RNA sequence: GGCCAGAACCAGCCCUACUGCAUUAUCCUGUCGGGGGUCAAAAUCCGGCGGGCAAAAGUGCAAGAAUUUUGGGUCUUGG
RNA sequence: UUAGGGAUAUGUGGCGUCAAAACUUAUGGGCUCAUUCUCGAUACGUGAAAAGGGUGUUGGUGGAUAAAUCCACCGGCCCCGAAAAUGGAUGACGCUUAAGCCCAAUUAGUGGUUGCCCAUUAUUCCUUUGGUAAGGGCGGAAACAAACGGAGAAAGUGUAGCCCUUCCGAUGU
RNA sequence: AUCGAAUCGCCACCUACAAGACUGGAGCUUGCUCCCUCGAAGGCGCCAAGUAUAUUCAUGAUCACAAGAAA
């Protein structure tokens, strides 16, 4: 459906100390399902890039980025990711979607599912909606051809919940047992 | 079964979730399960992200650009003049006849019952007005008795009958 | 098993919403004796005397997530010989 | 404490009901008025066309059609808890013929299915297939 | 006659009319075999009486080497000390569904006796059950549906052909025999089937109007 | 009648329906430069300059008296 | 974390049948075909597998030549490596548009906001019993025959508990 | 003949077949256009043998296995 991540802003800083008073104030993007699952990610890249930790940083704002109105894009996705076989490849992808987040979020189904990487190894270096003509692979090259058709072939058809009908009579449409 | 295609418009109703029955314009493509589907006359059918296993696509095409500024779209619609070709499909008035059936009171549904006994009735009553051609296991049987009155019309019942009746 | 509650699918009845509509109606179960015992109205209309007999209870709430729908028999429960057999779901009390 | 309803509005006056238990079963029939107390309904029909008298029925016992009459040609006033009291009178039998033969013509002043008769004349069967949970009234 | 005298002298005795309970058949061609009889041992749970018809059509998932070899495991397998009372193993594909469903029957209490006890199979469409009523179909257990078009299948009995089940022949002549009696029969009707047809529009001309455009509301015109 | 049934009302309890305050800008919408493609355009895309409310968002909080003439359940309580 | 019962709700674990729950949920994204110990599928449970391999398939990183192609390396699932003595075990059937693996959701870009099933658990109601138990009444207020509103009221550890209201606990070698 | 029974949809239009990368018919441009019966319906049954002017029903006394049994 909607996708799974809302795409969060958070800002924060050090808390004022007379060591170290007017701290410079960090912004950072995080795709995640919550805010404190974003001000969590948050404080990990505040420990682990600027030596900052939760219990003396302050929070200044969590508030979600909206996305823009829904149109087919091509979205540039570069992320890393742990393994412990391989210590940290980084990848950078492409993937048709109307929505950051719905790039981003179908981006971490994938390399669930072909790298098995699952959200905690994971960090999105950066995303951006690319203009059509930097798109290199040829399996997502193909959909801005214009007058782009095809069918719908070996469907699967699901009634209308009401409708399932355990028991439905050959070449008919009634049921016998609904 | 026509499998039409899915294009930057085909003319499209939903298959399930809330927007149900409603049909909906084709305008972009996102990748191979999504689509974005627009009908301007149906307000609540506006731009959306809509899902190929819901869209079954109809045998009508407006002729539009992907991503449209949604004022083509409207009069592209217009030109076409689909949506009232479509109106008139044998499908479409059922769909539209499938809604008045769950909005039925009770009374209707006896109006209903009324009218397909006679629809019954009168067929029940046209059929069997042909005599002169007879196919039914009761007619065409009774035809296939027929022609044995030779051993029936000749000397036997001829007294036979005339015994019988007689009685009555 | 804990055999206060039955459970009951009836026919023609899928869903959960569809359930929820029958929370109160009046369920029976119409199996039959050998000899023919007291019965309601017995003796006022006695062509009703006979060897059928019946179980009574109401729909207490949908069980499951498709037209599935719990039962309780009041004062008691069903046999264990009723597991599989025809369950009558009435109309009343009308709540329209 | 003297008069009041706590009926379903959905029920009033007038209102074509389905008879869901009792001798007469599916046969539909017209709501003509309530009781003092909560009370029994007093249906009728005009036993002309279904066979169903003046009898009391329960609110919880009957469904509400939403097909109504105009019944303000009818005096309900004539029918009170007492006619019921005892337990083919001529008390009773002649108290049909004043709301029957009254209430025949209030249907016949319909519009718009003039002919509720018809409607009157029926039985309501769940038949295989019906679900009648999914179905307005 | 499998009947007692005495239940014939009865039901002649008490006369009456004959009787047939309310029984489902289901056709079984290319019904995936482990989802069918999933579907139908649930309902025989619920006190159904179900006639399985056309189990040779039945399919399985996969390449016929593949099931054969699922089967000949399962001839591997018997009382090694007294086989006659080793596990079975039968052959014929309406014995191998009754199997299929009956494993996932309770099937060691009296109801789980009861249930199987309810479902007859069989081979092709045999006369006790030709015409009676319309066969039905269980549409989630259809192969069109639940198998990719991509993917190999078996067909049932084909596969028990080369194990011990040497009926697959006959029953092929039986279907060849009978699919001509009906598509004569059912060509033979429609001389009739037409007349019908023509006599509803027909009527719908000579039909009181005011009825019709309630047909044609609600939809049936 | 200390038995069996229904139906009304009362207290309590449970359940369900009914919604407001903030928030949006990495956004909205013009337009002009690119840029891109096509038979030709438009679009996806970057920048400048105007204007602004996507009027709704799967944003954060929610207190909205269910006989205050009408929501259900209590054979899970007692009258 | 267990006094005897009812309701609602849940935990761990689950919703193809066995078997209660998706009558096989979605209007969710990928990946996978496995021929005789029969591909895989409950952590703890080597309660089974390694080194090494694969132009099976699906991704990625680096470099290179220009209608697209080529070289090196690194993953995912799957396959080979993989041989035991009674017939036998994802628990059984079976599953392949998964009823398998990774990830994700709750009736689905349509409005945010609790899908469903099951505990001797939690919440609450009734009944019991024991307290480091808490509190109240106990100077008979007055009136009052049958015939044609009744009956109790004990200064008390323990009883058929003096009566009542309340609160917490309750398993055990 | 015990026997009083739980069951509650009938059919000589479904009760033939096949396909699902496809099944109304067709044309090149091969995904669009045009034609037809418009590609989403087994029939019937649900209280006047038929949609209209009718006609016994009670007292079986508000629920009770439907007190009913050849559609």
């Amino acid at each position: 459906v909607k996708p799974h991540l809302r795409h969060y802003q958070v800002v924060g800083r050090e808390s004022p100390s007379e060591k170290n008073p007017e701290p410079t104030v960090y912004k950072f993007e995080v795709f995640a399902p919550n805010f404190v699952v974003a001000k969590s990610r948050f404080w990990r890249m505040m420990r682990v890039k600027n030596k900052v930790k939760a219990t003396h940083g302050d929070v200044l704002s969590c508030k979600v980025v909206k996305d823009a109105k829904l149109v087919a894009r091509n979205y540039l996705v570069d992320i890393a990711y742990y393994s412990q076989r391989c210590g940290y490849t980084r990848m950078v992808k492409e993937f048709r979607d109307v929505s950051k987040t719905g790039a981003v979020s179908q981006a971490y189904h994938d390399l669930a599912s072909r790298h098995r990487a699952r959200y905690h190894n994971i960090e999105v270096l950066n995303v951006k909606s690319i203009p059509d003509h930097e798109v290199k692979h040829l399996s997502i090259a193909q959909y801005h051809a214009p007058n782009l058709s095809f069918p719908l072939l070996q469907r699967r058809l699901k009634a209308a919940r009401k409708d399932r009908a355990i028991f439905v009579k050959k070449n008919t449409k009634r049921a016998v047992v609904a | 079964v026509k499998s039409h295609y899915i294009c930057a418009g085909r003319l499209v109703r939903i298959l399930r979730g809330p927007r149900q029955d409603r049909v909906g314009v084709i305008v972009d493509i996102v990748d191979a399960n999504r689509v974005l589907v627009e009908n301007p006359e149906d307000a609540k059918m506006w731009r959306h992200v809509q899902n190929l296993k819901n869209v079954e696509p109809l045998k009508y095409c407006v002729s539009v650009s992907r991503n449209c500024s949604a004022k083509a779209l409207k009069d592209a619609l217009a030109s076409s003049k689909a949506l009232e070709k479509y109106a008139k499909t044998r499908t479409a008035a059922r769909v539209e006849a499938k809604k008045a059936c769950a909005a039925s009171t009770d009374f209707e549904r006896y109006q209903l019952r009324v009218a397909r006994r006679s629809r019954a009735h009168w067929a029940r009553k046209v059929f069997d007005e042909k005599d002169a051609k007879t196919p039914v296991s009761w007619h065409k049987v009774a035809l296939k008795k027929m022609q044995k009155k030779a051993a029936k019309m000749d000397s036997t019942e001829g007294a036979k009958r005339r015994m019988q009746k007689a009685i009555a | 098993q804990t055999k206060q509650t039955a459970l009951v699918r009836v026919e023609n009845v899928n869903t959960r919403e569809d359930a929820t509509w029958y929370v109160g109606k009046r369920v029976c179960y119409v199996y039959h004796g050998k000899k023919v015992k007291r019965c309601v109205r017995w003796s006022k209309a006695p062509a009703r005397r006979s060897t059928t007999r019946a179980l009574w209870g109401r729909v207490t709430r949908p069980h499951g997530n498709a037209g599935m729908m719990r039962v309780k028999f009041n004062g008691a429960s069903v046999p264990a010989s009723a597991i599989g057999r025809r369950i009558r779901v009435y109309l009343y009390p009308s709540q329209i | 404490s003297p008069e009041y309803t706590t009926l379903r509005k959905s029920c009033a006056p007038g209102a074509i009901a389905i008879i869901l238990a009792g001798r007469f079963r599916g046969r539909r029939a017209v709501i003509l008025k309530q009781l003092p107390h909560n009370g029994p309904l007093v249906v009728s029909g005009p036993m002309k066309y279904n066979g169903v008298p003046i009898r009391r029925i329960d609110s919880r016992y009957v469904i509400a059609t939403s097909t109504t009459v105009d019944i303000s040609s009818v005096d309900t006033a004539s029918i009170t808890a007492e006619v019921f009291q005892r337990p083919v009178s001529d008390a009773r039998a002649q108290l049909q013929k004043k709301i029957d033969a009254a209430l025949i013509a209030a249907i016949k002043k319909d519009a718009q299915g003039k002919e509720k008769a018809g409607y009157l004349r029926s039985v309501f069967t769940v038949k295989p297939g019906d679900a009648p949970h999914r179905w307005n009234w | 006659a499998f009947p007692s005298r005495k239940d014939a002298s009865r039901a002649q005795r008490k006369s009456a009319k004959k009787h047939r309970p309310e029984i489902i058949v289901i056709d079984l061609k290319d019904h995936v075999l482990g989802r069918a009889a999933a579907v139908v041992a649930k309902q025989l749970l619920l006190g159904k009486k179900i006639t399985v018809v056309r189990c040779e059509q039945l399919n399985i998932a996969g390449t016929e080497i593949r099931n054969k070899i699922k089967y000949l495991q399962y001839l591997r397998k018997r009382k090694l000390t007294n086989p006659t009372k080793g596990p079975f193993h039968h052959r014929a594909p309406s014995d191998v569904f009754v199997r299929t469903v009956r494993s996932m029957l309770p099937r060691y209490t009296k109801r789980g006796m009861k249930a199987l006890n309810s479902l007859v199979a069989y081979e092709g469409i045999p006369p006790n059950v030709v015409r009676t009523g319309g066969r039905v179909v269980i549409p989630r257990a259809q192969r069109h549906v639940c198998y990719r078009s991509e993917r190999p299948y078996t067909v049932l009995g084909n596969m028990c052909k080369h194990v011990g089940w040497k009926y697959s022949d006959v029953v092929a002549n039986l279907e060849k025999a009978r699919v001509e009696k009906a598509s004569r029969h059912h060509e033979k009707q429609a001389k009739l089937r037409d007349a019908w047809k023509s006599a509803r529009k027909e009527a719908l001309a000579k039909m009181p109007k005011h009825n019709v455009e309630v047909l044609k509301k609600f939809g049936y015109a």
